[PDB]
């Protein structure tokens, strides 16, 4: 694990094929917290706990009630010189004929307001919507997403469940359905989107410079990706504000918030 | 694949 910048830079020059892996923390200095530690609770609730099929069954007005707040939060929010960096190498290299692509467990969906054309979200988008009884999957940015939900979502820990009922959460607006909505998101202990795998596949085996980019690198299966291809001798970079456990898998290691290494790094 | 923590 070097911090050279020079020698990440010797192979990025040359590199032909970039795949970007970024989780929360590409937002952080957008003013989106992560889930670690203090950002990790909403409520009494932790978010790995809100963000499971369990939890939705049993009460889908307060997942949708974080949601929602989610929703809200990320309509003000500006992508980063983070985000801004991974875009603009986009489009540079994409000139020279040459490939990045970015992998991303966020669903925020701040790479594509950035400008970055070539996104995987492995996860889903907090602004995309799938019907739980015909499955349509619809993008949503609507505020707020229904009626109800409006002035809903307060984080602070004692605030009671607005409870919405649920044919007042939102509602499938497919022909003959009415189903309920919930956000198109994959949550813990549900698979990935098949499809999204294989592409995922393709593009680490077809790569020769990978960065992990302010993921804490203990969420799966993603936290396997850039490890895989460091076991496929591919130079790995990790952009991060602290170490992970598999930091000691890769060949670089750059300390620091990403928005202000990502912009020399990629330039 | 499964989505764990
Ligand atoms: N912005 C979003 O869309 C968003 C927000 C919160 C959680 N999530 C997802 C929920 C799930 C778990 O979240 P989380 O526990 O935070 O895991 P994660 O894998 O997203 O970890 C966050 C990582 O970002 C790191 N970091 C924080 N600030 C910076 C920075 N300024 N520059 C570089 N790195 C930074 C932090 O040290 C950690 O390693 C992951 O899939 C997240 O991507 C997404
Ligand atoms: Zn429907």
């Amino acid at each position: 694990p070097s911090s050279s910048m020079a020698d990440f830079r010797k192979f990025f020059a040359k590199a032909k094929h970039i795949v970007i892996i970024s989780g929360a923390g590409v937002s952080a200095e957008s003013g989106v917290p992560t889930f670690r530690g203090a950002g990790g609770y909403w409520r009494k609730w932790q978010a790995q706990d809100l963000a499971t099929p369990l939890a939705f069954a049993h009460n889908p007005s307060r997942v949708w009630e974080f949601y929602h707040y989610r929703r809200e939060v990320m309509g003000s929010k500006e992508p980063n010189a983070g985000h801004r960096a991974i875009a603009e190498c986009e489009t540079r290299l994409g000139k020279q004929g040459r490939r990045v692509v970015v992998i991303t467990q966020n669903i925020d969906e701040l790479h594509r307001k950035a400008g970055t054309k070539n996104l995987l979200e492995i996860h889903g988008s907090l602004f995309k919507t799938r019907c739980t009884s015909c499955g349509v999957v619809a993008e949503n940015y609507k505020s707020p997403i229904c009626p109800a939900l409006s002035g809903k979502g307060a984080p602070e820990p004692g605030t009671q469940d607005a409870s919405i009922p649920v044919e007042k959460l939102p509602r499938c607006e497919e022909a003959g359905c009415g189903g309920l909505l919930r956000p198109h998101v994959v949550w813990f202990g549900e698979n990935l989107d098949p499809a999204i795998l294989e592409e995922v596949d393709r593009e680490l085996a077809h790569c020769d410079l990978c960065l992990v980019v302010g993921t804490s690198s203990v969420v799966y299966p993603a936290a396997m990706f850039a490890p895989q291809v460091a076991a496929r001798g591919v130079p790995v970079a990790e952009f991060n504000t602290e170490t992970t456990p598999a930091t000691n898998r890769f060949r670089f290691h750059f300390q620091g918030p990403c928005g202000t290494t990502l912009p020399e790094a990629l330039a | 694949a499964v989505k764990c923590a």
